[PDB]
DNA sequence: ACTCATGATGCACAAGTGGTTGCGCGTGTTC
DNA sequence: GCAACCACTTGTGCATCATGAGTGATGA
């Protein structure tokens, strides 16, 4: 009921017997291969083919990510070849009594004060856009960051001010984020509930519940904290990565995805965001090697 | 399809291995690739804004009665229209 | 439209799903990312792959691949599929290249109902087998029948070639051979998945959202392959053991006639023909909010008051 | 009339004007034309017998996948066969 | 052996599967490297003489011994298409090695009836619509001269151009007016056409039909089969479209080139050549 | 009945009204057009679009040729524009009677194997730049037929054996070891073409195997521009330096 | 006068080596 | 570790020039 996700960059992975060889610069670590669940491979990754082929023996979830998974690059197949999430979320979605409860759950996600279990989809939408308001106005009163409206260019990104192009940094590493979890987890980006008919619909959806505690407040403090003629989108992906170092908010969003799924608590899986050289004493003793 | 021909020369070295994911190079700076009209625009419209301060020159084929046509930005040798016939000019020093 | 750099391309910039060529592969080398270009980097000297006319990379044993050449190779819509021996033993896309979801949406809309996915599962089998009639057949029965004409189908491709196999069925799971048959077979068969995952990927269809096979996430990408795995792969697979003498490479040879097939077949504008006509789609932003009145509701927009 | 490319360098300068007089030289020591395959077998014998101590490398319309195949005589790249699709070899020194 | 600035006919194009024509005007045809150069003052030009079918020499063009030798070599006919019409003919070696039609030919114009027969045909290809089964030789060039006529002014007058009721003649025919400028450029362009494929097909261009008394009278007769149908209706568009300070010679040569590539003037030449000549 | 044949090399051809201008080494030569007849342009010619305008307008035959005719290469029109000799041969071959008349009249006036294929080739092209000047087609061919050059074949097969030769075994006889006998073949036969002789008996015999009445027969004047200055000056050939 | 071959002669450009920085490519509740 | 940028050498080949030698491509 654990899955590991591995986090894995700036190395050379190869395998021996059983085990993957992960060949940092601080030395040689010699991980099981049952005992990974999901590898985030990380820049500046070099993946051998045994390696990969013993990864995929044992079900493991290849994803390739950027720094801390700010950015979704590609990916394997599932944990453990599991298409349950799948499943499930494409039944949730099918159907209209179905969608609409987990709109209404992840509204309710959304919305930790407040009941919206009776609200209707317009209401629902008007109370976010209420909310992402409110959080825009007040955060721009707490950072004294000048605020009048969220402008942007999705083709343009050097003409913007420099809070929304924090928030745009911010909002896509999360997305990369989402995707890396999702593509971990099985489940399909492209079957979103209230976001629909883009092949990253569901990754979006997801990542409002986040958007409002996480990504948001990072934005308005890169631009506070920014010198003119400074690159706001490189500083934004490196707070958000520096956040996404400590591994609480993908454990989270692995349990707030079996949770807005209808997965059974019993049959929930639970997200161990592992680190190799800073987790030496939790990992020695399930057997897993290192080298200096 | 047609084929396709671009030749770089003088260009960073990023968009010379950027075109080899579309069209292979048999020689240095040279390019070949089969194409439909759209992709091929598309092409030489990321060619256009990546070749920097370089010289870049293509060869598609058209429906002239050589057969094919020329499209040069900022080239050692343009093209000169000899009545409704595309043909190298080469400008002397 | 916004500003080109390397390494990042487009939909529009990029062929066709049904417009590419179908496969590589690459052995004892080392894929990697100089200048923007995927480059295979043997002991001899460098390959230039182009990832944009190439729909699937086949990375074989020793080969090993970094970390920015996977995103390029995402980036130009190619598939990953590392085809080592005993079968194919990993899949990798990136993102996929078409921004439109209903593909996706019918897929899942099919394959959730239960009478739905018994049509679409009948609809394969009568693509497969167009002679026969079965609307009265069931789901295990199809399974049945599938398999006993498989093995039929084996048996008489074995007896014309005159060639010793040994009743077996090529199953992606743990499939494991040394005669040059089996290699045959292996070969053609990976290449043949390998295509199959890619243009799934292409199309953003689910891999895991099958209606034939279940309980994997390529249980999709075994349905679509088994529409052409005995018409192709397998006479082809025969022939090459058929053909193969002594001191001959079989996979090489194996994936030449793969590819002769698969081109003379028209495997890939076929495969794109035969999902459009599976998910019962008929001929015709993408993003959009859901509702359930005004079913569509447009995106990027805030709702005050 | 399939298009037909030809890449010369360090070849006698008799062939490389003599070669503009078949197809129209976009670069130096690059050449475009539209010729069927009698006359661009007939070029590259000529090519063959003229460059003496140099280099050509010939692309041409085939019945691939990626719709071209390539004919190279003591070229730099070599050409290799990645079952039955034609991709340019790069030699390391 | 192969030798540069030496060509086979096989290595060269077929009459049909090549390009017009090509004009040069104020520069110097010239010979480097074994290639045909088109020297200006800006810069040189290398025309692929294999591919085109004639070249027409303008105004103030210097051409070499060398240049010409080659031009001959690829089978690319010269004329000098200056003011006023065509103004010199120039052909190399021809590329086909068979005189099947040049002996043809012959046995066909030297005997008077075999005459009348050709010039008949080639009545009814002009125009089809009428019947000359028992028209004779003096009968065909008034009727050739009225239709002629005929044509020109129809189409001055659907055009609105003034047309001072004439009709284009190699020899001499001057004028500054533009649709006489169009009438003589597309004419030559058709003339040099016409030339090109008759020295390529090795047939006499002395040995006409209709037309007799001088060494292109056979190019006049060939000519005349599309005369009417495709350049004189270009040059009175061109005229009837012709801006201010536009060169009429370069767009009449633009609009003839482009009714030749539209009209197929070049296979439909060849097989009308096969056909006045009854070659089965 | 004068038809100068002046072969011109080394030279820039332009015009002076109504008046070509050959500017050799040796100086710069002012020839009035009308007397041009045959303009035989050798080696290192470059000639003027307005020189040509010029020489068509007063009916010249020029002929790209090599060094004194040894090569041809390309021919512009006839003498006069006139066809009288090309019908006349076209008469006399398509028929039988005549043709089996003219190949009797031939037959009646009728290292060592390169340098005879040289001279050969050699007295091909003399006699294809005789031919296309004066008209004829070099196709029609009486005793050869059934290629481009059968007529040049037959005419030069009344000089094989008596020019070619004797110039060929000369050569093979004289050639040093290591040797382009090719080239030598070539250089004497040019040689023995510089008088002009030749080439005015192969306009006459041209002009008698049609059966030209002599009245309206015309005489080739093998013209030299220096080795002749005093027999042009009272043409009004005028003469720099 | 032309054209080609040849010998210097210089020059633009490409490929290699060497550290140095960064981990990258930025919309989806904005009219 | 990987990959791009960058400095910097090193080098291959192309284009120009000046000189001298040929007039050329050689089958009934």
């Amino acid at each position: 009921d654990r899955a590991t996700f591995i986090y894995i960059e700036h190395a050379k992975i190869n395998r021996v017997d059983s085990a993957v060889t992960v060949a940092e610069a601080k030395g040689v670590v010699r991980i099981p291969a049952a005992m990974i669940g999901v590898l985030l491979l990380g820049p500046g990754t070099d993946i051998s083919h045994r390696a990969v082929e013993l990864l995929g023996d044992t079900g493991t979830a290849l994803v390739w990510v950027g720094e801390q998974g700010v950015r979704y690059y590609a990916s394997g197949r599932a944990l453990a070849r599991s298409t349950r999430f799948l499943v499930k979320q494409a039944e949730l979605v099918t159907n209209e009594r179905s969608r609409l409860r987990v709109a209404r759950r992840m509204y309710q996600m959304r919305f930790p004060t407040e009941d919206v279990s009776k609200l209707t989809m317009q209401q629902l939408r008007s109370h976010e856009g209420a909310r992402v308001r409110r959080k825009y106005r007040e955060l721009s009163k707490k950072y004294n960051v000048p605020w009048k409206k969220r402008v942007y260019n999705p083709d343009d990104f050097a003409g913007g001010d420099p809070i929304n192009q924090a928030l745009s940094a911010a909002h896509v590493a999360l997305y990369g984020l989402v995707h890396s979890v999702v593509a971990a987890l099985g489940l399909s980006p492209g079957l979103g509930f209230v976001h629909t008919g883009h092949d990253r619909s569901f990754i979006y959806d997801v990542a409002d519940l986040y958007k409002a505690e996480i990504t948001v407040p990072i934005a308005f403090a890169v631009a506070a904290e920014a010198e003119e003629g400074q690159d706001i989108g490189q500083l934004a992906r490196l707070r958000t990565r520096d956040a996404f170092v400590d591994g609480k908010i993908l454990k989270r969003m692995v349990k707030d995805l079996q949770t807005l799924l209808e997965i059974p608590e019993e049959g929930q899986i639970e997200a161990e965001p592992l680190s190799l050289w800073d987790d030496k004493e939790k990992l020695v003793p399930y057997g897993v090697n290192y080298s200096e | 399809m047609p084929m396709t021909v671009i030749t770089l020369k003088n260009v960073p070295q990023s968009l010379r291995g950027d075109l080899t994911r579309w069209m292979q190079e048999i020689a240095t700076g040279v390019y070949v690739g089969n194409f439909n009209s759209r992709i091929r625009e598309y092409l030489w419209r990321r060619v256009q804004e990546t070749m920097g301060a370089g010289e870049a020159s293509m060869c598609f084929a058209a429906r002239n009665e050589l057969g094919y046509d020329f499209l040069t930005e900022n080239a050692s040798r343009s093209v000169i229209d000899y009545d409704g016939l595309p043909l190298i000019f080469i400008p002397k020093e």
